[PDB]
């Protein structure tokens, strides 16, 4: 029997990454040129990361650890109109790393909830020596931490203990969700994606808006919507991992301001789950089949889908 | 088509938008994923790119493209909205442009060059 798969969510949640790791499980991975191919989308992402940061200084009231950086900062968006796809050149190179070792920069990389920054930044930045090298191809972690934001509705074929995967990838972003209705009919499962990180974060196309509050709305939305009765609604509690290293450092009650527990791993991310699973009022009727996920770690995707196939295959 | 011509799209995005035929198979793609407002946003912005025209047609662009909710809503987010909204000038749309183009260049563009119908074409 046939499966109509659809990943849902807020931007940047992760949905495009599940489907990567799809790919990577279900279809023979990336080939070398495949990856060639993302080269110049790693640059891009490094390159804006580094000048976010930088735009950001300014509006914070945040100075260079060293006053020679001004040259290197001004460089930087000198060389990244030059600099272009898809080389990175040893000028650059050493331009980002410099800017990246100062303690300015990384006091403002430090509050980056106070802007935009790519999730991604610090993977790459941290690792700017490997991928600045010409003949550098990107592997597949590079691949699935890569930055593309998904417009429209894309769909994906594959197959899995005898089961035929109808996948439906869509923009997350508010101006996105109206497209959503066009791939409602018929649907098995919708796994909403959760980015758990995004706690004290707001949202790009508001930024009065916290993107934690903009996913339980969303859900809310979606889980209690009348025409996925019959629908399997699972919940992937994503970037477990960026998740525990940032509450050690920013406490959730920026998100929910009630919260009195700790601000460790487990009781952090048992107060989140609670969050959306109670906004289910079809308590008595409808399942919640909730997993906490890392989308970027093949093994940890593997094995989330392995479940919730299980899952499926025992509803229908 | 060629396939001279439509080998040429995949070395660059230019090549692509620049064509008659082009243009259309890949309006034609970004139809198929929903996606369409922002080659029709882009192509707005060129025709955009008289005062009391450009006056004129800013307005029709932002009810259509910009506003909350609006039809043909592209995906930019609210620092380049906001800086659209308050800012009838000739290089009014460029950075909004820029980001469409992006988006269109990042993510459809490559799918379009791996579908059949531009690998049949090719
Ligand atoms: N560290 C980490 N990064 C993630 C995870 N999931 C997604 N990302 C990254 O977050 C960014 C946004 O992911 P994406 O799938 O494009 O978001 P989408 O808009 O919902 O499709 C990308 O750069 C991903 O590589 C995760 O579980 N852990
Ligand atoms: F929701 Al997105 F890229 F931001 F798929
Ligand atoms: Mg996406």
């Amino acid at each position: 029997k046939e499966v109509k798969l659809l990943l849902l969510g807020a931007g940047e949640s992760g949905k495009s990454t599940i489907v990567k790791q799809m790919k990577i499980i279900h279809e023979d991975g990336y080939s070398e040129d495949e990856c060639k191919q993302y080269k110049v989308v790693v640059y891009s992402n490094t390159i804006q990361s580094i000048i976010a940061i930088i735009r950001a200084m300014g509006r914070l009231k945040i100075d260079f650890g060293e006053a020679a950086r001004a040259d290197d900062a001004r460089q930087l968006f000198v060389l990244a109109g030059s600099a272009e796809e898809g080389v990175m050149t040893p000028e650059l190179a050493g331009v980002i790393k410099r800017l990246w070792r100062d303690g300015g920069v990384q006091a403002c990389f430090s509050r980056s909830r106070e802007y935009q920054l790519n999730d991604s930044a610090s993977y790459y930045l941290n690792d700017l020596d490997r991928i600045s090298q010409s003949n550098y191809i990107p592997t597949q972690q590079d691949v699935l931490r890569t930055r593309v934001k998904t417009t429209g509705i894309v769909e994906t074929h594959f197959t899995f203990k005898d089961l035929y995967f109808k996948m439906f990838d869509v923009g997350g972003q508010r101006s996105e969700r109206k497209k959503w209705i066009h791939c409602f009919e018929g649907v098995t499962a919708i796994i909403f994606c959760v980015a758990l990180s995004d706690y004290d974060l707001v949202l790009a196309e508001d930024e009065e808006m916290n993107r934690m509050h903009e996913s339980m709305k969303l859900f809310d939305s979606i889980c209690n919507n009348k025409w996925f009765t019959e629908t399997s609604i699972i919940l992937f509690l994503n970037k477990k991992d960026l998740f525990e290293e940032k509450i050690k450092r920013s406490p959730l009650t920026i998100c929910y301001p009630e919260y009195t527990g700790s601000n460790t791993y487990e009781e952090a991310a048992a107060y989140i789950q609670c969050q959306f699973e109670d906004l289910n009022r079809r308590k008595d009727t409808k399942e919640i089949y909730t997993h906490f996920t890392c989308a970027t770690d093949t093994k940890n995707v593997q094995f989330v889908f392995d479940a919730v196939t299980d899952v499926i295959i025992k509803n229908n | 088509p060629s396939p001279e011509e439509a080998q040429l799209w995949s070395e660059a995005f230019d090549e692509l938008l620049a064509s008659k035929y082009g243009l259309a198979a890949f309006r034609a793609f970004l139809k198929s994923e929903f996606s369409e407002e922002n080659i029709e946003f882009w192509l707005a912005c060129e025709d955009f790119k008289s005062p009391q025209k450009l006056s004129s047609k800013a307005r029709k662009i932002y009810t259509d493209f910009i506003e909350k909710e609006a039809p043909k809503e592209i995906n930019i987010d609210f620092q380049t909205k906001t800086l659209i909204a308050q800012n009838a000038t000739s290089g009014c749309f460029t950075t909004a442009q820029k980001r469409v183009y992006s988006l269109m260049e990042n993510d459809s563009y490559p799918r379009f060059l791996k579908s059949e119908f531009y690998q049949d074409l090719c």
